[PDB]
């Protein structure tokens, strides 16, 4: 049926900005695990595009379950 | 950390009791839990700084600042909790203190610090906030199926 | 190569060519848009000479080469060279195939029609692109500015252009050009530099007092005081090595050398300067934009990096607007790139997806395209 | 939306759209009348520019728009731009349905027939109102005077008119109609700031000189007294700050600016004044009416907000007028809306219920059931 969505917010809740330099301080850490969370954090190579936005995050991981589906039954 | 619901940014007091469901119970189940499926002793309690880490990037607030005239600097308005989070993450202040208000734009082989507003200081703090919370949540499930 | 098909974003603007994929912060590819040519006889025999060196590699092997610019003014003039740059730009530092990336090139506001036509036909017919847009450089600063309101120069190495903008509507009739730019600052550096004594007339040589004006130049707030200042003492005065050899020392240079940019009569260019044409692009303007001009004052691009430039311009500036304005000069540290960053946010708006240039309608119309599609 | 069915007020007079629900004893709507359209290229991708503004949006985005009053002296001239500032009337500045509100519509009295026939036409048919009433503004500003008996002017911003009524009924053989308002004083203000040296020709600098006259002019008393005292000193002489920009100093243009209401010569109008159609709109009715007139002259509209209007008016009517006659100028502070608040009340009746033109019986009758009808 015809869903109500509420409009308050969704610019606040799309942004997904996390750029360089907080996996590059995060991969700083003495804290091995979050080291281990963010292999993109290295400044030995560069850091490619972002993927921002959270929605376009969204419909790629959709779109990887799509491709989980297809070939199964 | 603190201890009362009403002292967080992501949580509330409104929110703190399910009428039937206590927490401390559930808890104890989760770390019976994760014995069975291979999470190591010192290994849950190194998630759990995580985890601390994630409720604790909320408590930090941004102001603007006069200098420079465009574009306007964010600083920190108290870095008490800038002190917690990173001795408690074991980064130095300077790193994180410069990550919140600076991003550099890296070229071909030349780099800058330039500023975010107060605005965009509350979307790297959020974004860093769920994104440590996200990728800690599929590194669990990656753990788990080693 | 490239894992998407993500289109590219190639400012190439009068002096150095930086170039990359949209959705990037920074450009993958900065060099500087020389041909070299050697210009000695070759007497080693079976090492691997080339018939013309480009870019990067004709900035390391600029002894034994003549150093061409493609591009002067923002206007392109030798196009098999800029076909050389290009072919480096995709093929060499990129090295992706631009068959399958479209591209957005910039260009100056106020050019010849030929420029652009000229362009769109290299594109199109040399390179094979799928789709183009040519776009003005200041406009594309004003999409890394992050505003839609504001008046922007950027100044590059041959052209410095006001283009103001006012809730996103372009106000064509008020763009000031102004055809005074880094490379003339280069040139009156070296006749500066040949008044205190060193003699810089190659054109390798041309490239090291680039250096130095890159390097040890900066603009004065008060050019009478700081003249006076250096007239005093040695308090400013800053020696710079020279490659391979001698240490030089300069003093009123460092700010002699960016002045001019405020004050043309120094190169012998009669023109008011780049903050009265910053003043004249706001007052040409209809009235009740002028003072989220006056708020929204962008300084966002190539040459402007001196050090006490937004000063001393919020001082001319705020000196010729009235009373009771906020003058605030938009200077970040983005600048250099902010025009080639822009063009990775409008490459990567969605809205934008029907505004590039394709093949079949450049095929079906003719180089006039641009004319059509390209403001 | 609203929680009751109660009707809707619209006075959409001849400059200022000001429009509410009946009850109410201020509308709830009150923008400006125009119709702003982008003249300059949008150059920014993907901001949400539109195709044409209304009302107090294009009031603020007027820097970069061209202004059109789709009325003009109370008669309707642009209906597709009368059809959008009805559309924001109802939808945008109200949010409300109205299919389920009966709407007053206001017009001048001696308008063009397709005018009142057209609005029936864009009310019934496009808006789908259940039932509308349009009715002569002065009467209007009779009902908020609290009067059955006395005489009206208004004065908009296209239109001033005199209705004379005694005791409840009208006198149409006495109405005076006078197209000299607010807009034409605006006019002549552009006209003699041009005469000290600032030139404002555009419709934003109109909306310019429409604020200076809004705030900086007023009515004198003597005009050869205030003309002389101007020209004796700098005492009258008040200095307005233009927006976005510098202060302009205006000196006798605060009373010549008005003084063409009650000597129309001056925008080259051959008429006899507000002063003298007022009085001789007292003249044409019957004898044994004219002292409740003369102590009952309602001033209670639009333009006629100046300083010392009131004054001027009893000083030329009281010159006109036989002595022993008490001349009593009605100048609420209720002005400028009066002609609206008279809507609500006369919208507000209960033996009013039978006027309204319903659907049904337009339908029955087509667009002349306002000729039935309406007055
Ligand atoms: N640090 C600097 N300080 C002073 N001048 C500079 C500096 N960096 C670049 N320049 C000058 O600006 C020119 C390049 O301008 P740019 O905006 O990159 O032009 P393009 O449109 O070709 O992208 C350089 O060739 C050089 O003359
Ligand atoms: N305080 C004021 N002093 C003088 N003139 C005014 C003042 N306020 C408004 N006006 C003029 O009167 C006009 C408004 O008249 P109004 O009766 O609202 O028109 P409408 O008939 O459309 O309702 C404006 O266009 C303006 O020129
Ligand atoms: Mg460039
Ligand atoms: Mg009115």
């Amino acid at each position: 049926g015809k869903v109500l969505y509420q409009v308050e917010g969704f610019v606040d809740k799309n942004n997904d900005l996390l750029y360089r330099d907080l996996s590059q301080a995060m991969w700083k850490a003495g804290h091995a695990l979050i080291k281990s969370l963010f292999p993109e954090g290295n400044p030995a190579k560069v850091n490619l595009k972002r993927p921002p936005t959270a929605g376009s995050q969204f419909k790629a991981s959709v779109a990887t379950l799509m491709k989980n589906l297809q070939t199964k039954n | 950390l603190e201890r009362d619901f009403s002292r967080y940014n992501y949580l509330s007091l409104d929110s703190a009791k399910v009428n039937g469901v206590d927490d401390a119970a559930n808890f104890r189940t989760v770390r019976n839990a994760m014995q069975i499926v291979g999470f190591s002793d010192p290994e849950a309690e190194s998630v759990l700084e995580v985890v601390a880490a994630v409720l604790k990037l909320g408590n930090i607030e941004f102001k603007p600042e006069s200098r420079m005239n465009g574009l306007d600097e964010s600083k920190i308005k108290d870095k008490n909790e800038l002190k917690e989070i990173c001795e408690l993450t074991s980064i130095d202040q300077v790193v994180l203190e410069r990550a919140f208000s600076f991003r550099t734009v890296e070229a071909k082989q030349e780099k800058v610090s330039t500023t975010l507003n107060v605005a965009q200081a509350y979307y790297a703090r959020d974004a860093l906030a769920k994104n440590l919370y996200s990728r800690l949540f599929s590194w669990l499930v990656n753990r788990i199926n080693e | 190569d490239e894992d998407e098909t993500t289109a590219l974003v190639c400012d190439n603007g009068s002096g150095l060519v930086k170039a990359g994929f949209a959705g990037d912060d920074a450009p993958r590819a900065v060099f500087p848009s020389i041909v070299g040519r050697p210009r000695h006889q070759g007497v080693m025999v079976g090492m691997g000479q080339k018939d013309s060196y480009v870019g990067d590699e004709a900035q390391s092997k600029r002894g034994i080469l003549t150093l061409k610019y493609p591009i002067e003014h923002g206007i392109i003039t030798n196009w098999d060279d800029m076909e050389k740059i290009w072919h480096h730009t995709f093929y060499n530092e990129l090295r992706v195939a631009p068959e399958e990336h479209p591209t957005l090139l910039t260009e100056a506001p106020l050019n010849p029609k030929a420029n652009r036509e000229k362009m769109t036909q290299i594109m199109f017919e040399t390179f094979n692109v799928p789709a183009m847009y040519v776009a003005i450089q200041a406009v594309l600063s004003l999409y890394a500015s992050g505003r839609t309101t504001g008046i922007v120069l950027d100044s590059g190495d041959g052209v410095t252009h006001n283009v103001p903008i006012y809730e996103g509507y372009a106000l064509p009739h008020a763009i000031m050009r102004l055809d005074l730019a880094g490379r003339d600052l280069t040139d009156y550096l070296m006749k500066i530099l040949t008044e205190r004594g060193y003699s810089f007339v190659t054109t390798a040589e041309r490239e090291i007092v680039r250096d130095i004006k890159e390097k040890l130049c900066y603009v004065a707030l008060d050019f009478e005081n700081e003249m006076a200042t250096a007239a005093s003492s040695s308090s400013l005065e800053k020696s710079y090595e020279l490659p391979d050899g001698q240490v030089i020392t300069i003093g009123n240079e460092r700010f002699r050398c960016p002045e001019t940019l405020f004050q043309p009569s120094f190169i012998g260019m009669e023109s008011a300067g780049i903050h009265e044409t910053t003043y004249n692009s706001i007052m040409k303007c209809d009235i009740d934009i002028r003072k989220d001009l006056y708020a929204n004052n962008v300084m966002s691009g190539g040459t402007t990096m001196y050090p006490g430039i937004a000063d001393r311009m919020q001082k001319e500036i705020t000196a010729l607007a009235p009373s009771t304005m906020k003058i605030k000069i938009i200077a970040p540290p983005e600048r250099k790139y902010s025009v080639w960053i822009g063009g990775s946010i409008l490459a990567s708006l969605s809205t934008f997806q029907q505004m590039w240039i394709t093949k079949q309608e450049y095929d079906e119309a003719g180089p006039s395209i641009v004319h059509r599609k390209c403001f």
